[PDB]
RNA sequence: AUUCGGGUCUUGUAAUUGGAAUGAGUACAAUGUAAAUACCUUAACGAGGAACAAUUGGAGGGCAAGUCUGGUGCCAGCAGCCGCGGUAAUUCCAGCUCCAAUAGCGUAUAUUAAAGUUGUUGCAGUUAAAAAGCUCGUAGUUGAACUUUGGGCCCGGUUGGCCG
RNA sequence: ACCCACUCGGCACCUUACGAGAAAUCAAAGUCUUUGGGUUCUGGGGGGAGUAUGGUCGCAAGGCUGAAACUUAAAGGAAUUG
């Protein structure tokens, strides 16, 4: 969000949910962020590098949080043969 | 003085969180009003209403006080709180504590064109509470705040300049009115407008960059 | 479908329905039935002269007992009897009988549990003098 | 059978009558500028409002449309001649942002006190209605003259007036006659 | 400021003072005007203004404004609505004060807004007013999908840039 | 006949709410100020009153259609404490 001088003028660009592309808002205490650990060849996880996801409180309440996480991870290289695109 | 009891409080008192914008971005649940105090220094309260309430406790009749209190920056932050205590100044005190706690951002934007600072709202919003609905509509600049006294105060203390309202229901119950209005401004940051489509990279929580800090002894 | 026809060639049904439905409004019914010209004591005018028929000591009980110092007035244009309040006057030394009296409207709702009724008129003038001016000792009353 | 002489109201009474905030705002506004009715304020609020309407009605139409161009530019340059709108704000979106004081600051009343021909604002009132204060070759005796910008640099005392020049007033030569006759005696 | 005093400013006053200003009104003249009246002009007068004296409604709430004195309380909780007591009343009556709009302000009737309490935009219908006992059925309102898409060429306009 | 899996169509129940609602509650009473899928009917404070009058249907008892003057500050819903 800009004005004419080309400068941004918001309080903050907010976090969007990853499953649902909807906005997570500030009072949503059911929303969540998931850090998954990047791993070495030696099977050690580095202390400070994460693949992170966002989830709206809506999706966790509705009980789709899991399946959503699955698909997301699987597509982002974490898993394989857990989540099918067909059912 | 003040001793934090929450791993969000020790983060604050150790100046590891500058603005609230970092609380709000990650939705980190506030429970220590002092947080809001330090992060929002220029927060100006306002008792909207004070009401004698008749308690009947085990055949012992007492008189207490219900207080509806609003707080806010005249930039982008509001807060609303209701509290009942045994003494008036006590009620007001506690009320301000509560409203401090439930402080919310606001997306204020433009009407049509795009000059100077954002003056009005970004989109039409609507809050409902009780039987009351309150609807807020973008005005053009200099249209002032078109609302009844209560809702007008709540919006002024939230740095809105120009906004048309439309209410409905028994607006005479000021607590439902205020609550509803509150909801309606508290929805602005929740309406996905096209200028927010661009994908961001997920930020890493203050709670994890400063995790060694503000950890319980 | 919100129970009303919403079709593009449906106007007639809509507006007709509206006409049949406006008869539940109160004022509309008063206004197309000419209730004002047929029944209302004033005949649809903001005022009426009348002549005081009888000085009334009505007594209206609950919740507050008015020693109702009111009047029976008969309107000149209708020959229609009416009751009317005569304000601000403790003794009623101002209004006697056979006196010409200009009346206006007055909105006192009557109450049930004490049998207090609702007069609808207040004396504005007596014998051509304003009730107020008399009461202010500003003007005096020609007594005939 | 004439033509019917057209005419119009000028102001508009507020919607909520007792509103402790508006009450005060109004009073301080009357105070800065020495007005006598709230009505004087209302008159301004009303002209303002008609301008804000013309403004919006132009704003909702397309840029580079003949009408918005024409009436836009007109409204703008009109607002500028009286120096209500500043030289740099020459675009519609500011004429909306305009407020009351921006109008209240161009009164002859005001400009007399801000060109320092008066000691206080009230003094400026009196001095105006007293037929003292001219704008160029004209006297003007209305506190609401609304000074155009090219007429700012002309306001002075009246060539008729005691201060402007001429002979002393009636009181002055009264006391001149009193002292001269009391000394001749 | 160490203390007297060096001055800036703004106030409360004092039916304190001082000298300025001026049109309300009066009036030669002229202007105006068919003739006049007036306006606009203008000699000559014309206030400390202890009276060139401003009102109309209010002061429990709605709704701006009383934590003020006496009287009441036999002409007394009382009259848009709701409140509220009686030796001691902010709620009645009188004075004082204050508030609002002001050469105007109140009141009555009508009407529009408020009223999303007429609802096309826009109401409601389980229990608050309101789904016909039930189906059939003409006018009426309403009515699935589908029939040149897609591609290639050229022409000249009106805003916007980077050069002027 | 039964048992398991599935499937249209019923029928009630039990959970919840994303949603609605004044609340009780509701798979509709949801997709409703972010207000428009088609259509029928009805209501506009409480009384006066389903009364008076007219018309119509019925052998009658009655039904259908259905006011006004006047009156009144509430009548009413749901929930909560004792
Ligand atoms: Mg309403
Ligand atoms: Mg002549
Ligand atoms: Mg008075
Ligand atoms: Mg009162
Ligand atoms: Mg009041
Ligand atoms: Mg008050
Ligand atoms: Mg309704
Ligand atoms: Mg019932
Ligand atoms: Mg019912
Ligand atoms: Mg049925
Ligand atoms: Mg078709
Ligand atoms: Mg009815």
């Amino acid at each position: 969000m800009e004005n004419d001088k080309g400068q941004l003028v918001e309080l903050y660009v907010p976090r969007k949910c990853s499953a649902t592309n909807r906005i997570i808002k500030a009072d949503d205490h059911a929303s969540v962020q998931i850090n998954v650990a990047k791993v070495d060849e030696e099977g050690r996880a580095i202390p400070g590098e994460y693949v992170t996801y966002a989830l709206s409180g809506y999706v966790r309440s509705r009980g789709e949080s899991d399946d959503s996480l699955n698909r997301l991870a699987q597509n982002d290289g974490l898993l394989k043969n857990v989540w099918s695109y067909s059912r | 003085g003040w001793v934090p009891v929450t791993k969000l409080g020790r983060l604050v008192k150790a100046g590891k969180i500058t603005t609230i914008e970092e609380i709000f971005l990650h939705s980190l649940p506030v429970k220590e009003f002092q947080i809001i105090d330090t992060l929002l220094p220029g927060l100006q309260d306002e008792v909207m209403n004070i009401k004698p309430v008749q308690k009947q406790t085990r055949a012992g009749q007492r008189t207490r006080f219900k207080a509806v209190v609003v707080v806010g920056d005249s930039n982008g932050h509001v807060g609303l709180g209701i509290k009942t205590a045994k003494e008036v100044a006590g009620a007001i005190r506690a009320g301000i504590i509560i409203a401090k706690l439930s402080v919310i951002p606001i997306r204020r934007g433009y009407w049509g064109t795009n000059l100077g600072q954002p003056h009005s709202l970004a989109t039409k919003t609507t809050g409902k509470c009780g039987s009351v609905t309150v609807r807020l509509i973008p005005a053009p600049r200099g249209s002032g705040i078109v609302a009844s006294p209560a809702v007008k105060k709540l919006l002024q203390l939230a740095g809105v300049e120009d906004v048309y309202t439309q209410s409905n229901g028994k607006t005479r119950t000021l607590e439902n009115t205020l609550k509803a209005a509150f909801v309606a401004i508290g929805n602005t940051y929740g309406f996905l407008t096209p200028n927010l489509w661009a994908e961001q990279p997920l930020p890493v929580s203050p709670l994890d960059i400063y995790s060694d800090e503000a950890s319980a002894q | 479908g919100k129970g009303k026809p919403r079709g593009l060639n449906s106007a007639r049904k809509l507006r007709v329905h509206r006409r049949n439905n406006r008869w539940a409004e109160n004022n509309y019914k008063k206004r197309l039935l000419g209730t004002a010209f047929k029944s209302s004591p004033f005949g649809g005018s903001s005022h009426a002269k009348g002549i005081v028929l009888e000085k009334l000591g009505i007594e209206s009980k609950q919740p507050n007992s008015a020693i109702r110092k009111c009047v029976r007035v008969q309107l000149i244009k209708n020959g229609k009897k009416v009751t009317a309040f005569v304000p601000n006057d403790g003794c009623l030394n101002f209004v006697d009988e056979n006196d010409e009296v200009l009346l206006a409207g007055f909105g006192r709702k009557g109450k049930a549990k004490g049998d207090i009724p609702g007069v609808r008129f207040k004396v504005v003038k007596v014998s051509g003098v304003s009730l107020l001016a008399l009461w202010k000792e500003k003007k005096e009353k020609p007594r005939s | 059978p004439r033509a019917p002489r057209t005419y119009s109201k000028t102001y508009s009474t507020p919607k909520r009558p007792y509103e402790s905030s508006r009450l005060d705002a109004e009073l301080k506004l009357a105070g800065e500028f020495g007005l006598k009715n709230k009505k004087e304020i209302y008159r301004i609020s009303f002209q303002l409002s008609k301008i804000r309407r013309a403004a919006r009605d132009l704003l909702t139409r397309d840029e580079k449309d003949p009408k918005r161009l024409f009436e836009g530019n007109a409204l703008i340059r009109r607002l500028v001649r009286v120096g209500v709108l500043s030289e740099d704000k020459k675009k519609l979106d500011y004429v909306l942002a305009l407020k009351v004081e921006d109008f209240l600051e161009r009164r002859l009343q005001t400009q007399v006190y801000k060109l320092g021909l008066a000691k206080s604002v009230h003094h400026a009132r009196v001095l105006i209605t007293q037929r003292h204060i001219a704008v160029g070759k004209q006297i003007v005796n209305i506190p609401s003259f609304m000074v155009r910008l090219d007429s700012e640099k002309h306001i002075d005392f009246a060539p008729t007036s005691p201060f402007g020049g001429a002979r002393p007033g009636r009181v002055a030569r009264r006391n001149a006659a009193r002292k001269a006759e009391a000394s001749g005696e």
